[PDB]
Order: structure tokens, then sequence, then C-alpha cells
């Protein structure tokens, strides 16, 4: 399963494939994944 | 040292524009071939090639490098080998190379 | 039973066998990925048409309109003439079909997927000894039902039958025969899953609580409600229409929505007797009907329910 | 600067003269061909998925999307599909019992890179399942930028 | 020797059996043997005649 | 000209039908699959002349 | 969208003076120009770099999270 | 890698004489007569022979052969076929012309 | 006669979103456009 965020009431879901895209509180239609967790390098320049 | 003339200088509002260089650069020197006429594909977001149309054409017979010409035309674009029979002009000669 | 006509590229120098083979589109080749020898160059990547080798098969026509110049007397005697064709006239059938199936789910307004899917199911179903003696409303009907449970969007009997004017007693046997029919082929030549099943009550609740006007979450106890109601023996045996209307006006009740059964039933086409009958059923087990989380929450308690 | 052409300060470019951030939006759905043929958003593999592109596939998560703050490069794969193919099919031979699936994955573009800021999945009007990712990128003035 | 990625270099090497090879993933065999009459296809370095033009 | 050219055969009684090559077959997903308009006319021409047999 | 840094010119330091400047304005009653020559602003690449700057930011602010923790 | 060598000699065209197609040189050429207006079998797996897209007649695709001159894609020319017309049918591009010699030569004896 | 098949909604539905997903004003040309989002004066 993967961790998701709806894009109202910003609510994390845990979704799998079987699962419908929809917001299991408000009912939404529309998430947004969420911000992996592994560190990203930025140059300062 | 000192310029012997002097320059306007002062603030003014200055505007970036859409185009850049990195979205438009762009070189082939082999790429797929169209399906249809089996020359090279157009547009650049597929590696395409650059046309080499009737007015390149009359610039380079008006310098009179014909080999450049042909290879322009034949080696750097679809070059194809077919037979043809001595008795019908027509390239319908079927041909077991192997 | 035919000539090979196969091409397959493998590496004369590494003589590896299956080869490890690369495609460079970007540099038009195919190249060995052990010793680098190129194997093919110069490798391809409106002047057509495209069409769906499912629903049409293989039947290349074209049509005859007007150009920027033309007289009406060349295009009505030329489509006249290409009306009489014999060959043509049997898929010309099946297109026809296809129309009103595309003109009923339009006017269902059903998403594309579940036309297509009922333009399929009437395509393989079509012409068998089965299915010769049926109506062609009751065979298009079977095939939109067939589509939409396909769709997982399943709609119901009643539902189908407000467009569709075919009995149910037409309608039952000839989506029978489909059936049939469809795991036949499935077998000799998937088709179904556990959405085939009949009951499936669970995906008409969205819809009657839309059609109600409720709340998502009394839509989703509503959900919990119905997926609960089927352990009781008392009730299983309902129709699903039933279960999910009751357990609909039970969450409605539950919530202290002004509505009242009497608009309930007319609106879900369900005689209220019957419905204030299931509850009667229900409020015997009221316990197990409500969700933990809700009667937790303080949402709701067990006591916003008047029982007879 | 003959010609309509300029001299920049290259410290005024560093301290952030004329920079700007570049969005770019890709789009992909699971299409249902009939009732036998669906897409599917997946991570292929090199065993079971045939025509697979030669760019990388280890930023694919389970479900086939790249997550934001992840950066990717040119030939990077962002959205991850695949379809089932029909039997009787061979194609540059390679083709064993083993391969059931065949990717229509879409690839970053070569020439460009960045980070992807913000994936969302949800459903289009017939309910099947349509992705939309952005990714990030900041262009600097250059030497040829037009201004 | 320089490969593909560094210029000057080479992309490709053709034999006089008019077979080519591309030096990417021709290095897990070492550095080709070059023979008379073979073609090397190097970038193209200073000095060399290119021809420029500029439409219409 | 006599041996090239000769009034009668400014009509046409056999058709020659040009090879694939010349109505390739194109392919946007490769999932689906898209015929030359020179096939739809080639068929449309094949079915006319099928029925005006069957009819005469 | 927040105040630059460094002033693109020469390199001052211009970002620790946004917060001073507006106060300057509001509470002061002072001019734009008082308040950029009383900031110690004198060279006009400065002076412009203040002046002329858009607070996107505070806009940007106005809309809920993305994400929440 | 390029195209197989062959041993016929290479020559460069020099002349170039238009004509008109004979119907026996249409059919003399022809490698097959497609007489079915589909493009696959049944099965939707291989072409119809007969069909328009009958594999005599050549191949557009990298995987197959053709079965007439056994090359790939790459090799191959492509192969005429012929459809024999029921009636006799004018040619579009001809029809002014064909008008201009009927009104110049007499229509019950030709001269 | 059922008035659900009678009165087809598709008809002005599909005639208003094609006439305005295209410039095609039927069933004139580049009479819709993909509103400009490059600037605020664009
Ligand atoms: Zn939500
Ligand atoms: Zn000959
Ligand atoms: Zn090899
Ligand atoms: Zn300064
Ligand atoms: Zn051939």
């Amino acid at each position: 399963t993967l961790k998701y965020i709806c894009a109202e009431c910003s609510s994390k879901l845990s979704l799998s494939r079987t699962d419908a895209v929809r917001c299991k509180d408000c009912g939404h239609r529309i998430l947004l994944k969420a911000r992996t967790k592994r560190l990203v390098q930025f140059e300062a320049r | 040292k000192k310029l012997m003339a002097q320059i306007f200088f002062g603030p003014t509002y200055y505007q970036r524009l859409r185009h850049m260089v990195d979205d438009k650069i762009h070189a082939r020197a082999r790429g797929p071939m169209q399906v249809l006429t089996r020359q090279p594909v157009e547009g650049r977001s597929r590696d395409g090639g650059l046309r080499f149309g009737e007015m390149e054409r009359d610039c380079m017979i008006a310098h009179g490098a014909a080999s450049f010409l042909k290879e322009r035309l034949m080696e750097a674009s679809d070059a194809f080998r077919v037979h043809i029979c001595g008795i019908c002009g027509l390239m319908t000669v079927i041909a077991k190379l192997n | 039973r035919g000539p090979n006509l196969n091409i397959v590229l493998t590496c004369p120098e590494c003589k590896v066998y299956p080869p490890k083979i690369v495609e460079r589109f970007s540099e038009g080749d195919v190249v060995c990925a052990l010793c680098g020898l190129v194997l093919s160059d110069k490798l391809v990547d409106r002047v057509g048409e495209a069409s769906n080798p499912l629903l049409d098969g293989n039947n290349l026509s074209t049509r005859i309109g007007k150009g920027e110049t033309t007289d009406m007397r060349f295009t009505k005697e030329l489509n006249k003439a290409q009306g009489k064709n014999v060959m043509d006239k049997k898929d010309n059938e099946v297109q026809a079909a296809f129309a009103k199936i595309t003109m009923l789910c339009d006017a269902a307004e059903l998403p594309k997927i579940v036309k297509d899917c009922a333009k399929e199911a009437y395509k393989l179903c079509h012409d068998e000894k089965t299915l010769k003696g049926k109506s062609m409303e009751s065979i298009m009907a079977a095939s939109i039902l067939i589509g939409c449970r396909r769709a997982e969007v399943a709609r119901t009997f009643k539902e189908i039958q407000s467009l569709i004017h075919v009995k149910t007693k037409e309608f039952g046997k000839t989506l029978n025969i489909m059936k049939n029919i469809l795991r036949g082929k499935s077998e000799d030549g998937k088709i179904d899953t556990d959405n085939m099943s009949g009951a499936q009550n669970l995906t008409y609740i969205p819809r009657f609580c839309s059609h109600l006007g409720l709340p998502m979450q009394v839509t989703t106890s509503a959900e919990y409600t119905a997926k609960k109601c089927k352990e009781i023996k008392e009730i299983a045996g309902k129709s699903p229409i039933t279960i999910a209307v009751v357990s609909i006006y039970l969450n409605i009740l539950l919530f202290q929505i002004p509505i009242t059964a009497a608009k309930v039933g007319q609106t879900l086409q369900v005689t209220e007797g019957t419905i204030k009958s299931g509850y009667k059923i229900l409020y015997e087990h009221r316990d197990k009907l409500v969700d933990p989380q809700l009667i937790a929450n303080g949402v709701v308690s067990l006591d916003n329910l008047p029982g007879v | 600067n003959q010609e309509d052409s300029m001299i920049m300060n290259q410290s005024s470019i560093d301290r952030g003269l004329f920079r700007s951030l570049f969005f770019r939006s890709y789009m992909d759905q699971e299409k249902k061909y009939g009732m036998s043929i669906t897409e599917t958003f997946e991570k292929p593999q090199r065993t079971n998925t045939l025509r697979m592109k030669h760019g990388t596939y280890d930023k694919l998560d389970d479900d086939g999307l790249i997550a934001p703050g992840v950066r990717v490069s040119g030939e990077d794969v962002i959205i991850g599909k695949t379809t089932p193919i029909s039997p009787d099919e061979e194609e540059l031979g390679q083709r064993t019992a083993y391969h059931s699936k065949r990717d229509a994955s879409t690839p970053l573009r070569s020439t460009e890179n960045g980070i992807v800021d913000q994936v969302l999945v949800t459903t289009n009007q017939d309910g099947l399942k349509f992705v939309k990712v952005r990714v990030r990128t900041t262009k600097i003035p250059q030497i040829g930028d037009k201004f | 020797r320089n490969g593909p990625n560094e210029h000057p270099g080479a992309k490709y090497v053709i034999r006089d059996s008019g077979d080519r090879i591309d030096l990417r993933y021709s290095k897990r065999a070492g550095d080709i043997q070059l023979q008379y009459g073979w073609k090397v296809e190097r970038h193209i370095m200073d000095n060399d005649p290119v021809l420029f033009n500029r439409q219409p | 000209n006599e041996v090239f050219s000769r009034p009668e055969w400014m009509i046409l009684t056999c058709l020659p039908v040009p090879p694939p090559p010349v109505r390739p077959s194109i392919s946007f997903n490769e999932s689906q699959r898209g015929e030359d308009d020179l096939t739809f006319k080639l068929a449309d021409i094949l079915k006319a002349n099928i029925s005006l047999e069957t009819l005469e | 969208m927040i105040v630059p840094v460094r002033c693109f010119s020469c390199g001052k330091v211009v970002g620790d003076k946004w917060e001073s400047y507006l106060n300057l304005l509001q509470e002061d009653e002072l001019d734009e120009g008082t308040a950029l020559s009383r900031l110690g602003l004198k060279r006009y690449c400065c002076r412009r770099m203040i002046l002329t700057h858009v607070d996107l930011i505070e806009k940007f602010l106005r809309y809920n999270p993305l994400e929440k923790r | 890698v390029g195209q197989q060598y062959s041993s016929a000699p290479l020559r460069t065209v020099k002349e170039v004489q238009f004509g008109l197609f004979s119907p026996e040189e249409v059919r003399a050429i022809s490698v097959a007569k497609i007489r079915f207006p589909e493009t696959m079998d049944e099965t939707q797996t291989r072409a119809k022979i007969g069909g328009l897209n009958d594999p005599r007649l050549g191949s557009i695709d990298r995987n197959l052969k053709c079965q007439t001159c056994q090359e790939g894609m790459n090799e191959c020319p492509g192969h005429f076929g012929h459809i024999d017309l029921a009636k006799p049918v004018f040619h579009v591009g001809f029809i002014a012309k064909i008008k201009k010699v009927c009104e110049c030569v007499c229509m019950h004896c030709g001269k | 006669f059922n008035m659900k098949l009678a009165i087809n909604a598709k008809t002005i539905t599909s005639g208003l979103k094609y006439a305005l997903a295209t410039g095609n004003w039927g069933e004139r040309a580049g009479v819709s456009q993909v509103l400009n989002r490059y600037t605020y004066s664009s």
C-alpha cells in the first residue's frame, strides 16, 4: 500500500491497488501523492 | 583607465522572453525514419532532421557543388537500391539475393 | 499451416541465443549489447484512418459527401447506388444495432466504457441460434445491463426498463442466454469476476443516496449497514434493492434527516409498507448495523432510532 | 553586443537576475479496450514486460508513479503503465512464454530534467484512473536567451 | 580509446566488410584494433569544413 | 505511341493494386490498427466490383 | 516573491531590511526615499532593489497548506 | 549494416520512357490477384490470403519477410497486385482526352 | 411513448461541447482558442 493525501481535507490515506481512488473521510476524488521521505540534495548555486 | 567617452547609464525595465536556446538546440547524425517515405522524421523532439529545401538546392546548384547536392539528397537521406529489367524499365524484378 | 516469414535478430559474432539486443531509437539502430555490433539500421518509428477490430472487425468503407463544388444530383444518385449493396447489407444490421445502443446509452448518461462494453457484448452474442426468437429490445437491454455490470457501474432491472420497453420475463431470459453465450466463448476461445454476481447491493447505495440528497457520511454509514445486513438470515433473502433501501432509511432516521419513508419509497420506487417492514426486521439487530467508530465518536447513538 | 546582442553580468545572474521556474505537466490514463483488454499502472519488470524503454525504472514505486521531490533526468520514466498482448506475435525474437505484458510508459523529455513537484491521481468522467505529474526546473540566463 | 563521451572522440567504427560497431556497449572486449581501409566516425574537430546556411 | 501508349489503354479493365509500402498501416499506441486511405478506397473498389459481378 | 537576499548589481545584503523598510513606512510615516536613505542604501542599484520589490509570498501564504503535519 | 550485396551490374538511369499499362502487362507484372476486400483473417493474427494486405505484395513490418522475395522491410521494393474490373471504367485523368479522341474518330468504325 | 427517448439531451450537450472545444462553429473556424496563461497581460 502507498500513502496519499486528500486534495481538499488534507487527510493522509493508505491506498492499495484494489481500493478506489476516493477520500474515505470527505469523499473527494483527487489525491496527491505524499512527498518522498528520502533526502534530496540541492546545490546552493 | 577612464573611458574616453561617457556612457549612458541608468535603470531600465527588461523582460525575459519565452525563447531559450536550450529549448531550440538540436542536432542529428542519424535517427528514426518515417514509415511512408523512409526519410528523417520531422520534429526536434523526436530527434528529427533539418529540411534541405528547394531554395537550398538552388543555392548549391549556383555554387556548382553537384557532388555535395547528391550526397545531401542520397547519403544524408533516403537511399534505396532497386532492380530494373532491361526489357521493361519497371522495377518489378524479384531478386533472391541469398 | 503456413510459411514462417519470421525474422529473428541475432549477433553472428557473439552466437549467444537468445541475444541481448538494445533498440537505440534516438540513433535509429538495433545493437548487440555484448559486442556493440549493429544488426539493423534505418529502423522506422493525416494519411490513414483508425478502427477498432473488436466492435467492427475488418470492414473498410467510405462515405460520400459534398465538396467545395458539387451537384446534389450526383450525391443523391451515388448514395442511392451505394445503399443497394448485398454484401454490406449483413453488417449494416450490426451497425444499426450499435447506433441504437449508442442512442440508449447517451440518453441514459452512461460513460463511454459502458456503451463500448454493451456493443462488444452485442456483437459477441449476435448471429447465434439461441438468440433468434427474442426481441431486439430485449437483446439490447440485456447487453446494456451486462456492460453496466462489467464497468462496475451496474444498474438495476427497473432502471434499464425505464428506458427500454421490455417485460421482465423476456429481459431475464435474454440476459441468461447472453451470459451463457459469453461463458461458452470465454471457455472455447476473461469475462467475469466478483462483479458478475447478481446482488452487488453495495454499488446501488451511493446512487440512491445521491437521489435522496444525503451527505457522503450518511452514504458511508448506509454502505456499512448494508454490508453488515447480510449476516441476518431474515433479511439476506430479500431483494438487494430492498436491502439497500432499508439500510438507507435506517441511516436517514439515525441522522434525523427530515425525509419521510413516503418520499424515500416514492423516489426509489419502493413500497412504503415494504420499507417499514424491513425496518422492523433490522430494528431487532440495530446494534450490529451501526458503525462502532460513529457511535464512539458520538455523532449519534443508538437512541436516535424510533422503534415500533 | 553587436547586431541586437547584449552583455549580461555573470555576478547578477549568480545573485538571481532573470532566473525563472519552469513547470511541465504530463498526463496519463488507464484505457480499457473492451471487456478483454485493459491497461494498468505498474512497474514493469525485465522478465514479464516486452519492448520496455532503455531508461531507468528504479525511481518508480509500486503504483508506477514517482513520489514528489525525487530528481529525474533525461530518458527517466515518470509514469509506468503496462498493457496485455495477444499471443502468436513474435518480434525480433526475445518473446517467450514468460512475457505477458508490454510497456506503454510515459518517459521524460530527452533534453529536460528537474525534480518532480506534484503528482495527483484521480478519475476522469468515465471513471478510469488517470494521473498528472508535474516537474520543476530552473532556467538561468544563458548566452542564447532572449530579453 | 577516448570513446563517444569525450571530445575529441569517436562514436562508430566501420570495418571493411561494411558492418558498423557502436563504441558504446563495445568496451567490454576492450579497444578495437584498427586496420587500413576501415572507417572511424569521429566527432567534428577544429578546422572541419561545414556548410552554414540561413533560411529563406 | 503504338508501343507505349494506345487510346484503348486509357480505359481501365485491370486495375493495378499498389503494394503495402505505398499504403502502410500506421499505429498510434500499437494496440489500435489504422489502415491507409488507399487501402480503404481499394476495399470500396473491391466491394463495388463484387456487387456488380453478382448483379450482372 | 520574497525580498532578494543580495543586490543584483553590487551584492550588498538587502534581505535583512524589508521589515525595517515596511516599519519605517507605516509607523514612522516616512517617505520611501527617506526610509531608503535611513536604511543605509546609498546606491540607486540597492534603492531600486528595495523600492520595486513585490511581496507575492504574502498572497501565496493565504492558500491552505497542501500537506499537514 | 547496409543492404546485401548484389551480383547485378550497377548502372545510372539515363532515360525515362513514359507510357500506359496494358491490361496484359498489368496481369503479367502482378504477383497475386486481390479478390477479398478485407485485410486480416477472422482471427486477426495473420493477413488474409488474397486480401488487400496479401503477404505476397511485400511487408511493411520489421519482423516479417516477404513471401515473394523472402527479404526484409528494408530490402523488399514491394510487389504489385491486380483487380479485374467487372466492366471497363474511364480514367479520371483522361476523360477530356478520351472525349477529344471520340470527337475526332468515328464512333462506329474507328476511322 | 417514452419522453426519456423522445428528448435526447446529448444533442444540446455534445453540440455545445464540440463547438467550444474546437473552433468549428457548427454541428467559421478559430472562434474558440485556448486561453493564454503565459502572463497576466497576455
Ligand atoms: Zn478528503
Ligand atoms: Zn521486364
Ligand atoms: Zn554481439
Ligand atoms: Zn546594490
Ligand atoms: Zn518482396
